[PDB]
RNA sequence: ACCCUCAGAAGGGAGGCGAAAUAGAGCAUGAAAUCAGUUGGCGAUCGAGCGACAGGGCAUACAAGGUCCCUCGACGAAUGACCGACGCGCGAGCGUCCAGUAAGACUCACGGGAAGCCGAUGUUCUGUCGUACGUUUUGAAAAACGAGCCAGGGAGUGUGUCU
RNA sequence: CGCUCUAAUUGGAUGGAAGUAGGGGUGAAAACUCCUAUGGACCGAUUAGUGACGAAAAUCCUGGCCAUAGUAGCAGCGAUA
RNA sequence: UGUCCCAACGUUGGGCCCGGUGAACUGUACAUUCCAGUGCGGAGUCUGGAGACACCCAGGGGGAAGCGAAGACCCUAUGGA
């Protein structure tokens, strides 16, 4: 759940601004945020054996 | 009262005609640049080669002016590819159990940067009695 | 802050410096210009000349919309930056003082050197119209200065 | 004001693109160039058209400008000016190095280039710089 | 610490400590964008994808590159003469011989020379070519879309099953 | 070709490691390497692995910064001080 | 009855110059342009010419198919309400 712990949401066309979703003026979740979630990371689930 | 430098400095390594003739025409042949298209024209954009893939791509399109693109055409001579302007063949040394095996006509030798003083003057006594020339040499004031 | 970026011989050289300065960068630069090679004597009375709006000081990089002045010379546009310029006579104050504590003859040293480095901003905001806010920052300056015997 | 000409071209009754095109050639060549007599200068045709163009050359302009000149002077001037790469380094230089004049200031007589003789005898139609100089309102000085 | 300066517990100067204060307080290192000063090159008559490749100017502490230039000679691929003689053509000119000769890129040797001198690096000048990049598109320099600049961040990953 | 960490084999470093800046050499190239200054403690190579492994771009994200510019505003309201 | 013929003079606050304070919008790059042409047919940057010594102040806004807003029209989506 790293980088998903918020409400932030896009505001869209309109603001001369990136789709990214957003939280108090903050970009977040997205891979490309900074503070985002990681894209493709290492996972528990994996068999490393 | 002045700066000389350690070993054998001003030698020579004998090589065949043909391998004279091939360092001879690599120095004289060269070759461009080969940095990345338009890497003046943003300084984000390094000097470092990448194969340019636009679509539209001048240079990619091979439009004259626009620079050359890497090709195996270019390489240099099998022969003498690889050798230092000299004519040595490069042997990196980081000890002096390195110097071992070393042919001093053909090969000339190149101390790792991160090896220390002491351990420098060591190499470069051994190498100069092995008749092998050293590359980056200490200079001492003699 | 700075370190001077010039070479100084001790032994013929007198120095000083001007730290986080809130005064205008832009008008430093100026200055520092214009008194560079005069003698400390000569740019004290130059400085002072320029605050009783008698010698005005040539703005030949930050001089947008500047007005055109007779007394400047071989430029057009010039102003009288009095604040900057009193922050230049404590300089020298200082220079000319620390010159004379060493043995020199302080306000006949040549100014060698002298030049004004923006070293940051004092930061501030300003409410503005349809709910958000501004930049309102000051310059803070720093400027060095070498004194040197004739 | 003094101009050391290594070669004096008299234009009388010669045909001005001809000559033009050869003291263009012999500028770039190095030469220093002075056309005398050039009010004398000729261009073949019918004179109503070759007028009607140079009106037209007159009357063209606009704020940028359009600084077309009426004495044969510097008509015939402006016509070498085409025949160099006026704005190029070396072009500029050839242009600079010739000068064209009304009557003749030197003691010397010019020299009549080859094939730009034209026979008024052999021809009718064909026209006189200083006639269509005073055709375009130029004060008649020479 | 002490001293000087200053309206001054500020700041500055000098000084003391420490291997180091360019370790003196968001105080290890200290990139780029970028700013001040300054060095080299260009610069107030001249033209715009900012360059690539050639070749000139000016500039260059050492180190990590050491080559380069001219006479002559040797070798000498494709190509390839002048002149002279003879013969044709109205003429521009051509044929035969001289002759596949002289010449001919590279490379080498002798003799002489260069050390800002050769390479290289910075800038600038000349020549040739040249209307970014990525994307959209039949067609992009595009009056189609994106980016102010830089640094850092930023996109084929896991389980199960199948082949 | 380059990056991380693991292992085996094997080396470097306070007689100065990594990094950074400027510069020399090699490679068609990814990139490798040396010199000098800074720095002041870590750093490799080979081989077999491992992978949150490579950016010029997404009105991409965050931080920093320049031109804009010494420019607009610091006048206008029946309360002109 | 200055809405108009047809505009004038004046008043106050700005505007302009000076001290102090001091933002923002916008920025791929280059950029002194003009006339024609060419080109995805609406070019400061391509071609040909013409013109063009550098910099600065004030101005009204012709152009940058100016800036601001991933066209509210129209169509398309086995979209939403
Ligand atoms: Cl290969
Ligand atoms: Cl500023
Ligand atoms: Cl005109
Ligand atoms: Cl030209
Ligand atoms: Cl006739
Ligand atoms: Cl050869
Ligand atoms: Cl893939
Ligand atoms: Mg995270
Ligand atoms: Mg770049
Ligand atoms: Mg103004
Ligand atoms: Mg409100
Ligand atoms: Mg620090
Ligand atoms: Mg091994
Ligand atoms: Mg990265
Ligand atoms: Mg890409
Ligand atoms: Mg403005
Ligand atoms: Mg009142
Ligand atoms: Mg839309
Ligand atoms: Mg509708
Ligand atoms: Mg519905
Ligand atoms: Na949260
Ligand atoms: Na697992
Ligand atoms: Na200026
Ligand atoms: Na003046
Ligand atoms: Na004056
Ligand atoms: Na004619
Ligand atoms: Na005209
Ligand atoms: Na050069
Ligand atoms: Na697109
Ligand atoms: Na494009
Ligand atoms: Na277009
Ligand atoms: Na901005
Ligand atoms: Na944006
Ligand atoms: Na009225
Ligand atoms: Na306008
Ligand atoms: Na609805
Ligand atoms: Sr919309
Ligand atoms: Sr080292
Ligand atoms: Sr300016
Ligand atoms: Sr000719
Ligand atoms: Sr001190
Ligand atoms: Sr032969
Ligand atoms: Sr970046
Ligand atoms: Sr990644
Ligand atoms: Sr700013
Ligand atoms: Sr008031
Ligand atoms: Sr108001
Ligand atoms: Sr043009
Ligand atoms: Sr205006």
């Amino acid at each position: 759940y790293a980088g998903l712990r918020t409400p932030a949401e896009s505001f869209g066309s309109g603001r001369g601004q990136a789709h990214v979703p957003k939280l108090d003026g903050r970009a977040r979740r997205v891979p490309q945020a900074v503070k985002g979630r990681s894209a493709h990371p290492p996972k528990t689930e994996k068999d490393r054996s | 009262t002045e700066l000389q430098a350690r070993g054998l400095t001003e030698k020579t390594p004998d090589l065949s005609d043909e391998d004279a003739r091939l360092l001879t025409q690599r120095h004289r042949v060269g070759k461009p640049q080969f940095n990345r298209q338009d890497h003046h024209k943003k300084k984000r954009v390094s000097t470092s080669w990448r194969k340019p893939r636009g679509q539209l791509s001048k240079q990619r399109r091979g439009i004259k002016g626009k620079g050359d693109t890497v090709e195996a055409g270019f390489r240099s001579p099998t022969a003498v590819r690889g050798k230092h302007p000299s004519g040595f063949e490069e042997v990196r040394v980081h000890n002096v159990d390195d110097l071992e095996g070393v042919d001093g006509d053909t090969e000339a030798v190149r101390i790792a940067s991160k090896v220390g003083a002491r351990k420098r003057e060591r190499i470069e006594e051994e190498a100069e009695d092995a008749g092998i020339r050293v590359l980056n040499p200490t200079y001492v004031e003699v | 802050g700075i370190s001077y970026s010039v070479e100084a011989d001790p032994d013929t050289t007198a120095k000083a410096m001007l730290r986080e300065r809130q005064m205008s960068f832009k008008h430093s630069k100026a200055i520092a210009r214009e008194i560079k090679g005069k003698t400390a004597g000569e740019a004290v009375d130059y400085l002072e000349a320029v605050i009783e709006g008698d010698q005005p000081v040539p703005f030949k990089q930050h001089n947008s919309g500047v007005g055109h002045k007779s007394k400047v010379d071989g430029w057009d546009a010039g102003r009288y930056p009095e604040k900057a310029s009193k922050a230049f006579l404590d300089l020298l104050e200082n220079a000319v003082g620390n010159a004379d504590h060493q043995g020199f003859d302080g306000e006949a040293m040549t100014i060698k050197h002298v030049a004004a480095h923006k070293v940051g901003e004092q930061q501030g905001r300003k409410p503005r119209a349809m709910g958000r806010a501004s930049a309102w920052n000051s310059p803070q300056v720093d400027v060095e200065l070498i004194l040197e015997e004739p | 004001a003094e101009f050391d000409a290594d070669v004096i071209v008299d234009a009388r009754d010669c045909i001005m693109g001809r000559v033009a095109s050869q003291v263009a050639e012999q500028a770039l060549d190095g030469e220093t160039v002075a056309v005398v007599n050039a009010e004398r200068a000729v261009i073949t045709g019918r004179e109503e058209q070759i007028v009607e163009k140079y009106e037209k050359r007159v009357d063209i302009g606009n704020d940028n400008g359009y600084f077309y000149p009426k004495r044969p002077d510097g008509i015939f001037k402006r016509t070498i000016r085409g025949m160099l790469p006026h704005k190029k380094q070396r072009g500029r230089e050839a242009f600079e190095s010739v000068r064209v004049y009304l009557g003749n200031p030197y003691d010397e007589d010019g020299e009549v280039l080859d094939g730009t003789s034209l026979d008024r005898l052999s021809n009718i139609k064909f026209v006189t710089l200083g006639e269509i100089s005073e055709t375009l309102g130029a004060n008649k000085t020479w």
